RNA sequence: GUCAACUGUGAUUGAACAAGAGUUAGCCGCUCCUAAGGGAUAGCUGAAAAGUGUUUAAAGGGGUCCCCGUCUCAAAAGGGAAACAGGUUGAUAUUCCUGUGCCAAUAGUAUUAUGAGUUAGAUGGUAACAUAUAUAUAAAUGAACUCCUUUACAUAGGCUUUACACUCGGGGUGCGUUUUCUUUGCACUUUACCUUUAUAACAAACCUUGGAAUCAAUUUACUUGGAGAAGAGGUUCGUUGAACUCAAUUCAAAAAUUUGUUUUGUAGCAAUAGUAAUUCGUAAUUAUCCGAAGUGGUAAGGACUAUCCUUGAAAAAAGGAGGGAACGGCUUUGUGCUUUGCUACUCUUAAUACUUGUAUGAGCGUACCAACAACCGCAUCAGGUCUCCAAGGUUAACAGCCUCUGGUUAAAUAGAAAAAAGUAGGUAAGGGAAGUCGGCAAAAUAGAUCCGUAACUUCGGGAAAAGGAUUGGCUCUGAGGACAUUAAUGUUAACUCAGAACUGAAACGGACAAGGGGAAUCCGACUGUUUAAUUAAAACAUAGCAUUGUGAAAAGCCACAACUGGUAUUAAC
């Protein structure tokens, strides 16, 4: 059944710390453990193993990425800009 | 019951000194220090253990019969079968593709 | 220590120079049975003889110069 | 300890040897004497 | 008094860098004929973590240019690059992400990292996570090039200095807040002994210029001169201005 | 041994005799795992003996 | 031996005194390797003393003129060649003795024997891969040069497998209670390293076939699949270390050497060795040593899952591969090479003989205490001092209480008396904080199950809130599995739950164990930390906020006499 009205992933922290602080953490953590789609195979298995390093379980292959995502928007814009030329 | 005690002149419970209780035909419960468990040997490309090859430590790998160390097949106990298969294909395919490309180019 | 099964291999060891001693032992279990141990410098080889008649003939058959031990 | 280095062992023996009391016939022709418990060797 | 807390930090005793698990320095492939006159293609074999910085390091293999066989270097990884990618270095290398090119051959408005502040120095500006520089111009007679470092200064470098196409990896690292003290402990544990900080005003006088008093008041101006001597440099060093920002 | 034979005959498991929380008395996780194994075991026999269809087996 | 002094009483005792005696290793360590680091070499400074450690090195080795390349110390708990069992002394033992092994060396030359290959490099297997069983699995061409791997690694959580430990039942031995009851209570019923241990078993991985949606397989947990799943047949590693008819054997059915049935052996080591018994001499014999199972306390492993603005040493050493340098023996003209004549040759273990300095195992540690008297604390000081081993009952329990193994029954004294006072404790009629700066002290509570649970709240909590009820002993009832027979019929295991009687001085978490709670204010957000021997807090720290300097070796910030450094294995997140 539905454990929390709000908190979800950040429930582990409990009654401690600010709600606003906790909310900011919640967004980044939801992003953090999210499974990305691996463009070296077509499975949704890409996970973060260490700060900037993203491994696909199926491909056993390391994509270099952002701190909290496979792709940061800055990189995506840069990549597109290069592609256009 | 009975108790045990170290016999080997270093009594701390360090990773290489782990110890297994064993009973004697003297009816004495004694202690033996069991050798360290050793890593499997791994393929150069994919870091994954290779069939046939025993997992012996640098002392034991030296004493065993030679057949235990390696595989009668290409890059033997140094590259696994799956990687070799893919590599053999690459070695043919790119060479043909390159020759075709040169013929096309002129 | 090693366990032999082939009567012929046992004989083959028996003829050889460094096979110094034959150690023979006979015992009850429930009926009598025989353990034949051979002492080479490298190893002590044992053959289990389940029949007296075979054992008696082989113990006689051996070269007699080779050293003989009984435990009792 | 159980273990010692050879110089140290030899020295411990030397001190032990040094303790040995004055020979009884000599007195018929002491002031300085190690005792183990309350008077450590220190070296 | 005695030597102040700031001064002690410098002096080469216990405050030396936390070496032990570091994987070796990140500095680009050194300059040679083969790069200068063309291109050399290498293989990224692995991406590996580093206890010092947010960016991951990239394990790059080249085949040697005057001896048989393969030699391994450590490059700092651009975002969006990957294991098994071919990485190309040199004057004729194509503009594509994670290649290493002379800045003179960039088209304008490209985003780059791994600038050499002066040529052949193996990369020394733009290395921390999520940074980039932007190329802003080429002089009419060539030879120099104009770039923008991420602080906000503009700088002019020689054209034949290296850089790497694409943003530095591990972007956004300080977006995530550090929730609890232990996380901060672990952050500094792999860097340098510099933490917890200790407010200077709470110290005894003998240890620091802000010390003493009965309300922990600073008690004299918090801005000290550029010209100030060694033990005196206290709060806001040589500041142009104080109070909240506008632009 | 006499006391234990009596315990087998169910004689000292009353509420006052217990001296620990229910999970500590017997572990809930282990009890579940036991039960899951019993249900899986039955199902594997039923599929192996071919007395159910695969589709029905999977839903169960 | 012993009692001069000491052993705070006594003392024939003793860690005291005296006289002798005792420590045995190729395998256990050190010894070797590198780490945090140390000391030096090159420079350079400095009057020198020293400070620095490649900063203007003609510097340590490997191949056979080329290629590598600071030296050295730093682990008795990291890495690490190889050893176990029984016995034995007044005092040592993985060290002596007996047995069994293992590891490392093991030069040259000539013989011999062992098997290979040849008329300069074996085979099998569709594959994954397998293959030398010779007293001995020895031997399956390979240089330069390369490329790997093992060495070699965090934390958390569960799951599972084996081992040991513990327990139960049965047979056999001895002992015990034995008025009454007691097919009884207790003890003993042993098995090492070593044999690539032989095989089996099992978690994985991988292969051949196969071609999958009404998706499937599937674990406690989720994992996995057209980049090939299920199914079926295999190959391997790792656990394990005689499992399994395993091996040997027998007879029945086979092939110019298999399957079925029987007999053996604690699989060899292994009973000759242990242990419990039983007799006779006063050393010798005999008899025993094994059929089922459960609990899960320890430890290891396996397969895993999760956690990280933290990702968790290095080398010595060893191994594998790529590569394709080099290549019959004998006789002989001519200058290692060329052409003629001839065919058992090249490997490879082990043994042997002879020469070569004497041709097998270096040196060092090993007593005892490890605190209760052997240490430190001025001492036989209720202090302090690192690690492993972990029995029964009660129990959540390695808690507390009592018990077995083992240890002790001694503490810087004893007896007798019994008062004040002291101190460590109990307990109190009726009242219930009136005492006191102050409910300090003391008491009350407490275990569990079942109910019930507010203000307020950052919605997570508050919360065991508050507040109730129940709880013994006996005698029953119901609930929950595993197997195997051809739905029913059988064999068979635990402990936990739930319900009902009867019973008693209404008592039953009976001992031990074990929350006082509530209503509010002030300060500090929190967990954290601190004045060692007067202050633990409201002090300090902390995350977040905010500010400042600095684009780099002609910079920031900082150390140093100087040269030179540190931050920096760095670079505005």
């Amino acid at each position: 059944s539905r454990r929390t009205k709000k908190v979800g992933l950040t429930g582990k922290y409990g009654t401690r710390y600010g709600s606003s602080l906790r909310k900011q953490i919640k967004k980044i953590e939801l992003m953090q453990h999210a499974k990305y789609l691996c463009t070296f195979c077509g499975k949704t298995a890409t996970k973060r193993t260490c700060v900037g390093i993203w491994k696909c379980k199926k491909c056993k292959r390391k994509v270099c990425g952002g701190a909290w995502s496979l792709t940061t928007p800055a990189a995506v814009a840069a990549k597109s800009t290069i592609i256009r030329l | 019951a009975q108790r045990v005690h170290y016999r080997r002149h270093n009594h701390y419970n360090t990773k290489s000194n782990k110890v297994r209780p064993v009973r004697t035909p003297g009816g004495k419960l004694t202690i033996h220090v069991v050798k360290k468990k050793a890593g499997k040997p791994k393929c150069a490309d994919c870091k994954t253990a290779i069939q046939g090859v025993k997992a012996l430590r640098p002392a034991d790998n030296y004493r065993a019969r030679r057949k235990n160390r390696t595989v009668a097949r290409a890059y033997g106990g140094s590259i696994c079968a799956r990687c070799i298969r893919e590599r053999i294909m690459r070695a043919f395919l790119f060479e043909e593709q390159k020759c075709v490309r040169q013929v096309l180019k002129e | 220590p090693k366990q032999i099964t082939d009567i012929r291999k046992f004989l083959k060891i028996s003829r050889k120079p460094d096979t110094t001693a034959v150690i023979i032992m006979k015992k009850k279990s429930k009926t009598v049975i025989t353990k034949l141990k051979l002492r080479t410098k490298k190893y002590l080889y044992t053959m289990v003889f389940a029949d007296r008649k075979k054992a008696e003939r082989i113990e006689n058959s051996l070269l007699p110069s080779l050293k003989r031990i009984y435990y009792p | 300890g159980s273990i010692k280095r050879f110089r140290l062992k030899q020295r411990l023996g030397k001190c032990r040897r040094q303790n040995r009391p004055v020979p009884h016939w000599y007195r018929l022709k002491n002031t300085k004497r190690r005792h183990w418990r309350r008077t450590k060797l220190g070296l | 008094g005695r030597v102040i807390r700031g001064q002690r930090k410098g002096r080469g005793s216990i405050f030396k860098s936390h070496n032990h698990h570091r994987k070796g320095a990140a500095k680009l492939r050194h300059l040679d004929y083969c790069e200068k006159k063309g291109y050399i293609k290498g293989l990224v074999k692995d991406i590996i973590h580093d206890p010092g910085r947010g960016a991951p390091l990239a394990k790059v293999i080249f085949k040697r240019t005057e001896k048989y066989g393969k030699k391994e270097e450590l490059i700092i990884a651009s975002e969006g690059m990957f294991t098994g990618q071919y990485i190309s270095c040199g004057t004729k290398a194509p503009l594509s992400v994670g290649n290493i090119l002379p800045i003179g051959k960039m088209p304008e408005g490209t985003l780059i990292c791994n600038l050499e502040h002066r040529t052949g120095n193996r990369g020394t500006l733009v290395k921390a996570s999520g940074c980039y520089a932007t190329v802003v111009g080429q002089s009419e007679d060539g030879k120099k090039t104009k770039v923008r470092l991420p602080s906000g200064a503009k700088k002019t470098i020689d054209a034949k200095a290296r850089a790497m196409v694409g943003v530095v990896g591990a972007g956004g690292r300080i977006d995530k807040p550090i929730l609890k003290a232990g996380v901060a402990h672990h952050k500094y544990r792999v860097k340098r002994n510099c933490w917890p900080k200790v407010r200077g005003v709470a110290m005894n006088p003998v240890e620091h210029p802000h010390g003493g008093g009965n309300h922990q008041h600073i008690g004299h101006p918090s801005t000290v001169s550029r010209s100030a001597p060694a033990g005196q440099k206290v709060g806001l060093i040589a500041a142009r201005r104080t109070g909240l920002l506008r632009g | 041994r006499l006391y234990k034979l009596a315990k087998r005959k169910g004689r000292h498991m009353g509420i006052g005799k217990r001296k620990g929380t229910k999970n500590a008395r017997t572990n809930q996780k282990t009890l579940w795992i036991k039960r899951q194994r019993v249900l899986r075991r039955l199902l594997k026999r039923l599929r192996d003996s071919k007395k159910v269809d695969r589709h029905l087996y999977h839903s169960f």
